[PDB]
C-alpha cells in the first residue's frame, strides 16, 4: 500500500501537454500491473518518474542525495537496449552490480548459483560470452535484476525486435515470479495483454 | 581488498584508450615543466643578490694605509674624506664599512678565490647611493681626482642588464604557461566526457542498480591524478635533462665569471613538494567538479 | 563549395569544447617560430663580433696615418713583424677608408659622428689555440681585442634555442595525437550524421570533408593566435631586454618585419602537420 | 554468393540464392531478427542495377544512393528542424538549389502529415516519428528500398497506419521490403513471403 501516487501531475521537460496526469493507482504488494497504453504515446514519460525524478521507506517527496541510493538499491529495472557489454563474460556481467553496492569477496560467489537458474542459463553461461544471440540477452537483464531481493523493478518494453512466440515465455517466467515477494510493473503497448490475467483496471491518460 | 577492488579495471582505462591519456601526460607535463622553469629563474634572480649591488650605490676603493691603521682609521684624513663625502650636495646618506666584513663569504662571493683571499686585499667600502640613476657617469667623473682613492664601481648600467634579461623571462615563462595553462585544465573536464563516451554501459548500469557518493566517480579522479603524476614526474625529469643537456653549456662560464651566485641542479628537488600539489589540484579538483555537470 | 555554413554547426555544437586545442597548438606552433626567432637575430648578430679565433691591433695608430699599405717607413716593419711568429696563420690590414663605413654597415644604430678616424687600423690576425689571450696581446704590445674573455652570445643564445626546439618536440608529438584523438570523438559524438550518409551513399571524401574544413580553420585560428603571442610577448613583456643590448651595441636588435617573413612558413606548416594528421586517424573513418 | 559471419554456425549465410528486383511490395519472414537483418544489410557494405556486391570498390557509393534505407529506431538529429531532416539527403548526392527545392511538399504529402516544417524533431509524436524518416527514404525516386524493421516500436494503430504508407508508396512502381516481428499483422494483406532456414 507504500506504492501509490495520487494527484501527482509533471510534465516531460514543462511541455505544454500535461504528459503524466495526476494518475491515482495503487499497488499493493506482489501486484502486477500492465501499462494501459494511452494512443501508444512516450512510454519514458510516466515509467521513470519512480526513481531520479523532477517507495517503501520512503515517499516521492523526500529528496536528497543521501536518499537516491539507499532507496535505489530496493529497485531494480530492465530497459530494452539490455547494457551487456561485449568485453565482459556473461557469467561475471550480472556480477557486476554486487561490487558496486560493496560485500565480501567470498560473499559474491554464493549466490550466483542460485540465481542464474531462475531464469535458466545453465546451458549457456561462459561458453561464447562475447558472441551472444538476442534470446540470452532478455534472461541476462532479467538476471541482472534478481541479484538483489527487490521489491518492485522496471520492465518497460521487454519484446525487442522478436517474434510474438519467443517472447510470450518472458511473461511466462515473470508470471512465477510474482508470488515469491517482489511485485513486477510492465510498460508495453502491446494488445493481448488482458486475457493473461483477467483484471479490470483503470483507463486514466 | 579495500586497496584492490578499485584498482583492478582503472588501468582498464588506460587499456581501452591509450591515445588520449598520453595527450594529458604530454600536456600537462609543460604546464609544470614551463612553471619549473619560470619558477627557478625566480630563485635564481633573488640568489643572485649576494654577488651584486642593489639598485643605485657607487662602490669606491681607496688606499690600503689609511685604512690599515686601528680598526677603521687613526688619522684625521679619512674623517676628512667622511665630511667631505657625507654632504656631496645631492645625497644625503652614506654607508661607512671596514675590512673586517669586505672580505665577506669568501666561498660564496668568491667561490673561484676561496683559497687565495687575503682579508687585507679588500679596503673599506665607503658606499653611498644616489638620488637618481641618471647621474652614475656625473658622479663618478666628479670623484676620480680626488687623492687618497683608487677607483669607482659603478655596477648600474654596465652589470645589470643581464640581471634586467634575466627577471624578463620571469615575467614571459610564466605568460607562455598560463595561456596553455588553462587549456590543460579544461582537457581534464573533457577527460572524463571521453571516458564516459566511451564507457557508457558501465556508469548506465551502476546508475541504474544505485551508486553512493563515492561509488563510479573514484575511478574517473584516479585516472586524472594519477596521470597528473606521472606528468609532473616526466616534467620534472625532461627539464632536468634539458637543463644538463643544453643550459649547463652556458653557465659554466657565468659562474666562472661570477655573475650568479648559486646555480645548481638541487633547487629543482627543493621545489618538487611545492610542485607536486599544483600539479594534481589543477587536474583533480577539475575532474571532481565537471562530474556534477556531467552526472 | 556550393554549401559553406554547415562546418559551424560543430562549433555552436561545442565551442566550449572545441576550443581546447586552439590554445594548445598555440605552443606547438609558436615556440618553433620562436626558435626560429632567436637563430634568425644570432645570425644577424654574428656579424658584428669576431670569430672563434681572432686579435685586434690598436696599439699604433699614427704609423698607419692615410696610406693604405703598410709599407712607410715603420709601418713596413709594423706589417712584416705580425708574420714573424709562428702562433699566426695570415696577416691582413684595413685602410682608413675602411674604418667609418664597417662601423655604419654592420652598425645601424648610428652612422655619423665618426669622421673616418676614430676608427684606427685594425692589423686583425688569427692564432690557433684560443687560452693565452693576454699573452698574446702583450707579445707585441711595444689593442682593444674581446676574443672570448665574456662567452655569452656565443653559448646561451644558442643553448636557448636548442632548449625551445626540445620543449617544442616534447608537446608536438601530444599536439599530432590531440587533433587525431580529439576528432576521433568528434566523429564519435556525432554517429548519425555519419551514419545518414552511409546511408545515402554519399562520397567518402564529402563524409570526412568538413572535420577537415573545421581542421583547417581552426587549426588556422591557432597558429594566428600564437603568432599574436610572439608580438605581445616582445611588446608586454621584456621590454628592456633587447633594446638596451641594442643600445650598447652589443646584440643585434629585431623587428617586427621577420615575423612576418616566417609567417607563411608557419601556417604551411601548421595546416600541412594538421592535414597530416587529420587524414591518417579519417582514413580508419 | 557465400559469406561467412564468425567463426561458428551461421544459419543466415545457408547460400540461398532468391531474387526479384522488380515485385510489387515483398518482405523477408525473421524467424531470429538478428539474422534477418543480414539479408537486408546485404544489399549494402556486407561483403539492384548490378549483380549483388560482385565487383564493389569506389564505385558502391554510387549505387549505395539508388536503394536507401529507414532503420528500426531513430535515425534522427535534433539539432535540424523537419524540414531539413526531409531535405537533408537531397544535397549530399549533388544537386542544383532550384532541384532541392524545386517540389517540397510532394514527399509530406504521400506521408498523411503536410504542413508545419518548422517543427524540430523531438517535438513529433511517437506514432509518427518515424514518419519523416519513411518520408526521407523516399525523396528522390528509388530503385528499392529495403525497410529493415520499418514497424519498429509503434502502437498497432501507428503500425498499421505506417504499413498502409508503405503499401500505397510503392504504387510508383518501387519495392518494400518489410522485416517481420509478428505473424498476425504482416500477414495480412496477401503479400508474398520468403522461406530460408
Amino acid at each position: 500500500m507504500m506504492i501509490t501516487l495520487d494527484h501527482v501531475t509533471k510534465q516531460y521537460k514543462s511541455s505544454a501537454r500535461p504528459a503524466l496526469d495526476d494518475i491515482n493507482v495503487k499497488i499493493d504488494k506482489g501486484e502486477f500491473v500492465f501499462l494501459i497504453g494511452p494512443s501508444g504515446s512516450g512510454k519514458s514519460t510516466f515509467m521513470r518518474l519512480l526513481l531520479a525524478a523532477e517507495v517503501s521507506k520512503f515517499h516521492v517527496n523526500k529528496l536528497r542525495g543521501r536518499h537516491v541510493p539507499k532507496l535505489r538499491q530496493v529497485i531494480g529495472c530492465v530497459f530494452q537496449d539490455f547494457r551487456l557489454l561485449q568485453q565482459k563474460t556473461v557469467y561475471d556481467n550480472v556480477a557486476f552490480a554486487l561490487e558496486v553496492i560493496g560485500k565480501r569477496t567470498d560473499a559474491i560467489n554464493r549466490v550466483v548459483p542460485e540465481v542464474l537458474e531462475t531464469v535458466g542459463l545453465s546451458g549457456k553461461a561462459n561458453r561464447l560470452p562475447d558472441e551472444l544471440s538476442g534470446g540470452e540477452q532478455q534472461r541476462v537483464a532479467i538476471a541482472r535484476a534478481f541479484v538483489n531481493r527487490p521489491l518492485v523493478l522496471l520492465a518497460d518494453e521487454p519484446t525487442g525486435n522478436l517474434d510474438p512466440e519467443t517472447s510470450r515465455d518472458i511473461m511466462d517466467l515473470l508470471e512465477r515470479i510474482n508470488r515469491t515477494g517482489t511485485t513486477v510493473l510492465m510498460a508495453t503497448h502491446d494488445h493481448h495483454i488482458v486475457d493473461s490475467m483477467r483484471q479490470r483496471v483503470v483507463e486514466l491518460s | 581488498m579495500r586497496f584492490g577492488f578499485l584498482l583492478n579495471e582503472v588501468l582498464t582505462g588506460f587499456r581501452r584508450n591509450v591515445t588520449m591519456t598520453i595527450a594529458m601526460i604530454l600536456t600537462t607535463a609543460i604546464s609544470v615543466g614551463l612553471f619549473g622553469g619560470g619558477m627557478l629563474v625566480v630563485r635564481l634572480a633573488d640568489s643572485s643578490r649576494a654577488i651584486y649591488l642593489d639598485r643605485v650605490e657607487s662602490q669606491v676603493f681607496l688606499t690600503e694605509d689609511v685604512s690599515a691603521n686601528d680598526s677603521s682609521c687613526d688619522t684625521t684624513a679619512c674623517k676628512a674624506l667622511r665630511e667631505k663625502i657625507e654632504t656631496r650636495s645631492d645625497v644625503k646618506a652614506v654607508r661607512f664599512l671596514n675590512r673586517q666584513q669586505a672580505y665577506d663569504d669568501a666561498i660564496r662571493k668568491f667561490p673561484q678565490f676561496k683559497d687565495v683571499a687575503g682579508k687585507d686585499s679588500f679596503p673599506a667600502s665607503f658606499i653611498v647611493k644616489l638620488e637618481n640613476p641618471e647621474q652614475h657617469k656625473d658622479f663618478d667623473t666628479a670623484m676620480k681626482g680626488q687623492p687618497g682613492v683608487l677607483d669607482v664601481l659603478n655596477q648600474k648600467e654596465l652589470i645589470d642588464r643581464l640581471f634586467a634579461v634575466l627577471d624578463g623571462l620571469s615575467n614571459a615563462a610564466f605568460a607562455v604557461a598560463l595561456v596553455q595553462a588553462i587549456g590543460a585544465i579544461l582537457l581534464i573536464a573533457n577527460m572524463v566526457q571521453v571516458a564516459a563516451y566511451t564507457r557508457r554501459t558501465e556508469i548506465g548500469i551502476m546508475r541504474l542498480v544505485g551508486a553512493s557518493r563515492w561509488y563510479t566517480q573514484l575511478p574517473f579522479l584516479v585516472e586524472a591524478m594519477l596521470a597528473a603524476t606521472m606528468g609532473v614526474g616526466i616534467a620534472v625529469a625532461g627539464l632536468m635533462v634539458v637543463r644538463a643537456l643544453f643550459l649547463e653549456n652556458a653557465l659554466n662560464q657565468f659562474y666562472q665569471a661570477n655573475l650568479i651566485a648559486k646555480v645548481d641542479y638541487a633547487d629543482i628537488l627543493f621545489i618538487t613538494p611545492w610542485l607536486l600539489l599544483l600539479g594534481v589540484a589543477m587536474s583533480g579538483l577539475t575532474a571532481y567538479l565537471t562530474l556534477r555537470l556531467y552526472v
